[PDB]
């Protein structure tokens, strides 16, 4: 009786270790600098076209 | 004043004494300059004009009842005996704040 | 106008800064709109 | 026992018509006419409240980047 | 040529700083990715610490009012409740 | 505005606050949900204490789990429970009233022009006090604003001009208003 549920958490523990590597799911997104002539150019523009952008 | 003596929790604090000695021998062992004027004083903490750094202090905010009794001349006018108690307190400064602690 | 801003590649990858002649004025292409007047009613004698 | 204790359930579980809960919406107050209650904050004590509340306002500030000026200049860091 | 601005950072950064977004943001995908991997299946001796981080904090998740279970369970502890494999393993040894 | 009591899904540690509660009736969906496991986990666990073999109270929490996990994951978002006017045919049940949550493109869900963009049909925007909105439109109004830590009551940028409109509809639904002043009375003295 009590060796069943010792193996049952047995198994149940190693598909628990299992499953945990799914919890963590961040985003990846990286920063880089503009080319200076680009660079340059948007900063020297004096309209901005469209009005604002969230992403 | 011919006598001064002071009174904390219904004790002397010390022996009555001559007005003279608060005028001119009191200052003269613990300030900077004896006033020659008749100003009379009593210290609770040893040697000093603030100087800063501690040199005593007596605790007056455990003293329930404080008296001090003066004899007086005989050729006084009636007026104003002007008490004046220089004191320590805390200033404390944190996270743009200001205030003195009690 | 106080929040954080960047490029997505289509800004920068698929464009450039183009050089300028002096001489060769490229005008910005803009916006449709157009300029109306009108009377407002005053309130008050 | 376990016919018995199962239907012991069901019989309770059907019974209980009904639902207690927690006191919905909004919480109140009652006002004295003005004697014989302490106040909720001494008003002394009502400033220092206020004083209190700007400790956390300052640490907030303690990082330009997080939030909003302070009295001169500006500071910088970030977290981990 | 256009203008788009992110928001945040997972933590609101006014538009003051410049090169602090890519330190701050670059060390947000370098923990990102540091606690994938240590949270992945290759661990080599990691599991005592998240089994001693899971049973006194699981507990404690409790003595607060309430806890939710996508944070009881999924806040770095589902594997923090690893060790009752060493302790079923215990008891089969003696049983 | 229209509010309801309150209510919590099994997640959490509500399933041992208003113990003893087996069976539904007259509650929300998520109060319905609270009440299976409870028998479930009093049922299995009163079985597993009478049959001592440690196992009806892991199928007990096995089938917890499916229970939770299919309501979880079954929810039809098909939901239009939104209150106004004069009829509420949609449900008669214990639900929560659909809000139109302040948004960082209209902070204080006035309803300016956001019907006419998307919603068409816009949910009022609920009390100010109902699910913690106002933490959330204070944060929405300090996006992107400096403060002269000056005022930690902050009434120096000019919250109190800002405020949400009494109607947030595209119609001030004037039968509810009609209704306020003027009671239907039911069945009156000339009927």
């Amino acid at each position: 009786f009590t060796s069943f549920v010792l193996m049952l958490l047995f198994t149940g523990i190693i598909l628990i270790a299992t499953n945990e590597l799914t919890y963590n799911r961040p985003r990846e997104i990286q920063y880089r600098y503009l080319p200076r002539d680009l660079d340059s150019f948007i900063r020297t523009q004096e309209m901005p076209s469209a009005i604002f952008s969230s992403m | 004043f011919t006598e001064v003596k002071l009174i904390i929790n219904g004790s002397d604090r010390f022996s009555g004494r001559p007005g003279a000695y608060f005028r001119l021998v009191q200052p003269y062992e613990h300030h900077v300059r004896v006033p020659s004027k008749s100003v009379y004083v009593y210290s609770f903490a040893l040697e000093d004009a603030d100087s800063r750094q501690p040199n005593g202090s007596a605790n007056f905010t455990r003293y329930d009842s404080v008296q001090l009794q003066l004899t007086l001349n005989e050729n006084l006018a009636s007026g104003r005996v002007q008490i004046y108690a220089p004191n320590f307190n805390i200033l404390r400064i944190a996270a743009g704040m200001g205030g003195l602690a009690f | 106008l106080s929040q954080l801003v960047a490029y997505g590649a289509q800004d920068v990858y698929l464009t450039g800064n183009p050089q300028i002649t002096f001489f060769k004025t490229v005008y910005r292409r803009y916006t449709n709109f157009a300029i109306e007047s009108i009377q407002q009613t005053i309130n008050g004698s | 026992t376990i016919k018995l204790m199962i239907m012991l359930f069901s019989y309770f579980a059907a019974y209980q018509l009904g639902k207690m809960q927690e006191r919905p919406q909004s919480q109140w107050p009652k006002a004295k006419a003005g004697q014989n209650k302490y106040m909720v904050g001494d008003w002394a004590a009502w400033k220092p409240i206020y004083m209190g509340v700007l400790g956390v306002a300052v640490l907030l500030t303690l990082l330009g980047p997080g939030g909003v000026g302070g009295g001169m200049g500006g500071m910088f860091g970030g977290g981990g | 040529n256009v203008g788009s601005l992110e928001l945040n950072n997972l933590s609101t950064a006014e538009d003051v700083a410049t090169l602090q977004n890519q330190l701050n943001k670059l060390a947000e995908e370098k923990h990102k990715r540091s606690t994938w991997k240590g949270l992945t299946f290759r661990i080599a001796v990691q599991d005592m610490w998240e089994a001693l981080t899971g049973i006194p904090t699981d507990i404690y998740q409790n003595s607060g009012r309430v806890s939710l279970k996508e944070l009881l369970t999924r806040d770095d502890r589902l594997r923090g409740l690893g060790l009752i494999f060493f302790l079923v393993a215990v008891v089969s040894i003696f049983f | 505005l229209y509010q309801d009591p309150v209510w919590f899904q099994d997640l959490s540690v509500i399933f041992k606050r208003p113990s003893e509660i087996i069976p539904t009736r007259d509650q929300s969906d998520s109060e319905r949900i609270n009440a299976m496991v409870r028998l479930v986990l009093y049922c299995s666990f009163a079985v597993a204490l009478i049959r001592q073999n440690y196992l009806y109270a892991i199928l007990g929490l096995a089938i917890i789990a499916i229970i939770s996990l299919a309501y979880a994951l079954g929810a039809k978002k098909t939901k239009s429970n939104e209150a106004y006017g004069n009829i509420r045919p949609y449900s008669v049940k214990r639900s929560k009233k659909s809000c139109s949550k302040s948004s960082a493109n209209n902070p204080f869900s006035n309803a300016t022009v956001g019907a006419l963009l998307d919603n068409e049909a816009r949910p009022p925007a609920c009390s100010y006090d109902d699910n913690d909105m106002a933490s959330t439109m204070r944060k929405n109004f300090n996006k992107g604003l400096f403060r002269n830590l000056d005022d930690v009551y902050e009434v120096e940028n000019s919250q109190r001009q800002f405020y949400t409109m009494p109607v947030t509809t595209a119609a001030p639904d004037l039968t509810a208003f009609g209704q306020f002043l003027y009671g239907s009375k039911g069945k009156t003295c000339k009927e």
